[PDB]
């Protein structure tokens, strides 16, 4: 546009400029809005999709079927829109499950049986209930003994480098 | 006018060191205070080639001369993002049994309505949580972008579409706000119905006033105090909670810690983009100007200069993010510890679970963090009494079995250390050992 | 295959991996200038009466 | 369990793998040209006159040095994390092995009894032995017992009952005792306590 170059999608803007202003600016001064040189109107310049692509793998020794997530992409087979990107190749189901391979925004994927990769809202835990009452108490009558394991690193490999 | 003055260090105060003289509290109050800790950073990532080259072919070919640099930058940022979800999970997902919030039942006068989720709202937040939520302001306006605001408002100083332009992104959390609210609700339901037993193993049902009786014995206040002062205790509790919501509303600085994490991370990205526009000694920061004005080898010199400039800015950015990440991890680790020791138990650590004697606590969620309500016992009105280490009777020395010997001049009584409740000194209240000659100051 | 090359392995463990970036390309070159209509009668100096 | 699930020791494996990668990255980066004609220093010297060879070398030095500084900075950061882990491990040994900790879900899950350390490459493994309540029953309870108008409170426990009788038990185990004057203390009358039986 005149002396302004770049790449993006050109749409109508809802802003107006003073008559002598030709270009506008975002938070870090990217040139974005422009008055059209022949029919001055404010044209909106917005960047094209550019997010990452991730591959969801159920494990090589299980299946070579994968599902693919596009991080900033609008979906506009088994295409499902998540809040974390457009998911291709996975069957969304309405049952909640514990997470295996996470996607984001409450959505996880897993491999389930006629097998496929499925998408679901994560379960947050077992449903339970404490029967609160003002005159009733639960008291243990027996016990068990548990042994558990906790692991902590203590040291890192010691190294040295001859700079020259 | 502006004045300068010497700092005061604290209120001048005093007590008298004095032998055979003690003070014993005669009244108390229940105080509830608030502690706030950050849990996570916004998860982000950067496309190193979009940032450095902007898809210029000549730049990419020169960027390839610095082979592992993108890998290292990308891995460092990825690692940070991974930790941010782990930090969140450790702080909140301590109990995998979700106890549903009970209908309000008879809790002996204890009112939890500002703590528990409000059933009428679109977001299942307690009145306090909704307040904390409304007060913190975020620049991270979504992850998958809507185009209503992105395309409507242009040249209006926005951020997340600007980040898109430069190859910078913001990633969604794995665990969403409603899910966090559900974990918080489960912990609260658990605590109110079963005390700490659900933390240790099975959730045992315990009448609420009995949970309190045990918590008082844990401090050192004999439980009969609770049953007799139950109405006072419940009223002070209920009052304190109401005061907290009002305090949070009126004191905007309360959430400064969480707002600070957000502000600093936003600035780091805004700075990174601004650095991008700088020449770094080049004839132009724009690769296309460099190319249009120059033959191939001259452009290569100017392009390589900009690659150094942009790459150095990215290394700076990542290093700072790693440092901040270490600190947020430390905060999250502390928060997780506090929840286990203050919420799922009754820690005796001093100044660890609020000021005063820890009685109990309740978590509330907040954007990028956790807020704890710490309920503590604090002695109040007190009286001066005469004391002695032992009572001399028939030549034998009698020591309190559990308490202090105290008198009002004429008569000696025995009381518990933290709350005046005089008993007649009897043999059932004493330990006997040694004679009256060995103890100094025996009466 | 992209995941295998990315991870330098002929075997890939269960999980989600970022392997590439998606980029939307432009389809055409559009240049805009005003109608201008600011020309001088250069050719009338040549084609003088 | 340790034999069956190889991921259990991933924490120690990760420390090792990360250091190995950092070292391998440093070496591989060494081979890049960084805009230079050649990464082989001897090639630059052999085929160039002094003036240009010096320029080409300055470029390679800059590149290699940036790689070393990047490497070290990352190692310092990793070092901070390993120190933090070690400090915690030392704390746990003092409180879990050399004593009995009451910190909830700090030293094993459930109520802690004792612990035993084991060694491991680059780290420590703790075995924590804890007490966990199991079978439990539904009982009636009350804050106090009304005797002759005086209020009796459990000395150490809960007043709990079955369909016909009241007993006093210890909090963590249902072992009913007869309620006697030695299992209770008296304070206040029967009118002040709510729910006295
Ligand atoms: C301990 O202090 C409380 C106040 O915090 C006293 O309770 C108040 O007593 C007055 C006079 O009867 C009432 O008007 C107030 O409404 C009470 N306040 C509350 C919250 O109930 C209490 O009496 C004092 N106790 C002792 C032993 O001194
Ligand atoms: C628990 O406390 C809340 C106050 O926090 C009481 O609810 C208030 O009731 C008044 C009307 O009397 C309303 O105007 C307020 O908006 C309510 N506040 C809230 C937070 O809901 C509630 O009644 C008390 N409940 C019990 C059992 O004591
Ligand atoms: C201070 O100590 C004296 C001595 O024990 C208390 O006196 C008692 O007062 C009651 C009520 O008048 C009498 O029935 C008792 O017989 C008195 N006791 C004795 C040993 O004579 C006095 O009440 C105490 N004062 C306070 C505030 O505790
Ligand atoms: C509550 O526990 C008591 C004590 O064990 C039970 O009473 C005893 O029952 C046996 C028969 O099984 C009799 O021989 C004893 O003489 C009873 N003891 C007393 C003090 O009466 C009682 O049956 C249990 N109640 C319920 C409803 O299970
Ligand atoms: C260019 O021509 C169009 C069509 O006649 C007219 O509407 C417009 O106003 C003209 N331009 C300028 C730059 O003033
Ligand atoms: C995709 O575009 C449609 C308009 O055609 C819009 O309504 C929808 O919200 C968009 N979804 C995403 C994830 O961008
Ligand atoms: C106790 O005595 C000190 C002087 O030693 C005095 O300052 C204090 O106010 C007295 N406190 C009470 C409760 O009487
Ligand atoms: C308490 O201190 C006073 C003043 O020094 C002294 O006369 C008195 O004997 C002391 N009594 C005891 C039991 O130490
Ligand atoms: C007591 O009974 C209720 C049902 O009324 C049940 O939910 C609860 O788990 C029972 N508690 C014990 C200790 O059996
Ligand atoms: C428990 O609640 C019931 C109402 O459901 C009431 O009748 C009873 O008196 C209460 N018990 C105690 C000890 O407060």
């Amino acid at each position: 546009f005149n002396g302004l170059t770049g790449t993006g999608v050109l749409t109508e803007s809802n802003k107006k400029f003073l008559p002598f202003q030709q270009f506008g600016r975002d938070i870090a001064d990217t040139t974005d809005a422009v008055r059209d040189p022949q029919t001055l109107e404010i044209l909106d310049i917005t960047p094209c999709s550019f997010g990452g692509v991730s591959v969801i793998t159920p494990g090589t020794n299980t299946s070579n079927q994968v599902a693919v997530l596009y991080q900033d992409v609008n979906c506009t087979s088994n295409v499902f829109q998540t809040r974390a990107g457009c998911l291709i190749g996975a069957e969304h189901v309405n049952n909640s499950y514990e997470c295996d391979i996470p996607i984001g925004a409450g959505i996880c994927a897993s491999y389930q049986t006629s097998q496929s990769i499925i998408a679901y809202t994560m379960s947050l835990g077992a449903e339970n209930s404490c029967a609160y009452s003002n005159n009733s108490i639960a008291i243990p009558t027996n016990f068990t003994i548990s042994v558990t394991t906790e692991i902590l690193p203590v040291s890192m490999t010691k190294t040295s480098v001859d700079c020259t | 006018s502006i004045i300068a003055y010497t700092m005061s260090l604290g209120a001048e105060n005093s007590c008298a060191y004095s032998n055979n003289s003690i003070a014993i509290p005669t009244n108390f109050t229940i105080s509830v205070t608030t502690e706030i800790l950050p849990v996570s950073m916004t998860k982000t990532s950067v496309d190193c080639t979009m940032y450095i080259c902007g898809d210029s072919t000549e730049c990419s070919n020169l960027l390839l001369q610095y082979g592992s640099f993108c890998t290292q930058l990308n891995r460092a940022l990825t690692g940070i993002a991974v930790e941010q979800d782990k930090n969140t999970q450790e702080v909140f997902a301590q109990v995998k049994q979700i106890y549903k919030t009970p209908p309000i039942k008879d809790f002996g006068g204890f009112n939890f309505s500002q703590i528990l989720p409000d059933p009428s709202k679109p977001s299942k937040r307690s009145p306090i949580e909704d307040l904390l939520f409304n007060k913190v302001t975020l620049a991270d306006a979504g992850f998958i972008k809507q185009y209503g605001d992105c395309l409507g408002d242009i040249a209006a100083r926005d951020l997340i579409c600007a980040q898109k332009f430069n190859g910078l992104t913001v990633l969604p959390p794995l665990l969403t706000d409603e899910m966090i609210a559900q974990y918080t609700s489960a912990l609260l339901a658990g605590t109110i119905c079963s005390g700490w037993t659900f933390g240790a193993g099975p959730a045992l049902q315990i009448p609420f006033p009995m949970q309190m009786a045990y918590r008082f014995n844990g401090i050192g206040v004999t439980q009969n105090v609770l049953y007799e002062n139950q109405k006072l205790i419940a009223n002070q509790f209920n009052s304190a909670i109401g005061k907290i919501q009002d305090s949070l509303s009126s004191t905007p600085s309360a959430l400064g810690k969480l707002q600070d994490v957000v502000n600093q991370n936003a600035q780091a990205l805004n700075t990174l983009v601004k650095q991008l526009s700088s020449n770094f000694g080049a004839i132009s920061s724009v690769l296309n100007d460099i190319l249009s004005r120059l033959d191939p080898p001259e452009a290569e010199v100017q392009i390589d200069r900009l690659i150094t400039g942009r790459l150095q800015s990215l290394q700076t950015y990542v290093t700072q993010q790693l440092i901040r990440a270490a600190e947020i991890r430390a905060s999250a680790n502390l928060a997780a510890t506090k929840m286990s020791e203050c919420v799922l138990g009754q820690s005796k650590r001093v100044d660890f679970c609020g000021k005063g004697y820890h009685l109990m606590s309740f978590p509330q969620s907040a954007p990028h963090g956790v807020v704890f309500l710490h309920v503590t016992y604090v002695p109040a009105q007190e009286k001066n009494f005469t004391t002695a280490p032992a009572i001399c009777h028939d030549g034998k020395a009698h020591f309190p079995r559990e308490g202090v010997f105290v008198s009002n001049g004429t008569h000696w009584f025995v009381t518990q250390r933290n709350f005046y409740e005089p008993q007649i000194i009897t043999t059932d209240n004493t330990f006997v050992s040694g004679n009256c000659d060995v103890v100094i100051g025996i009466v | 295959s992209e995941t295998k090359c990315t991870l330098k392995s002929f075997t890939v463990e269960k999980g989600i991996y970022q392997t590439s970036n998606f980029r939307v390309q432009p389809t055409e070159s559009i240049v805009r200038f005003p109608n201008i209509t600011n020309l001088c009668p250069f050719g009338e100096v040549f084609n003088a009466t």
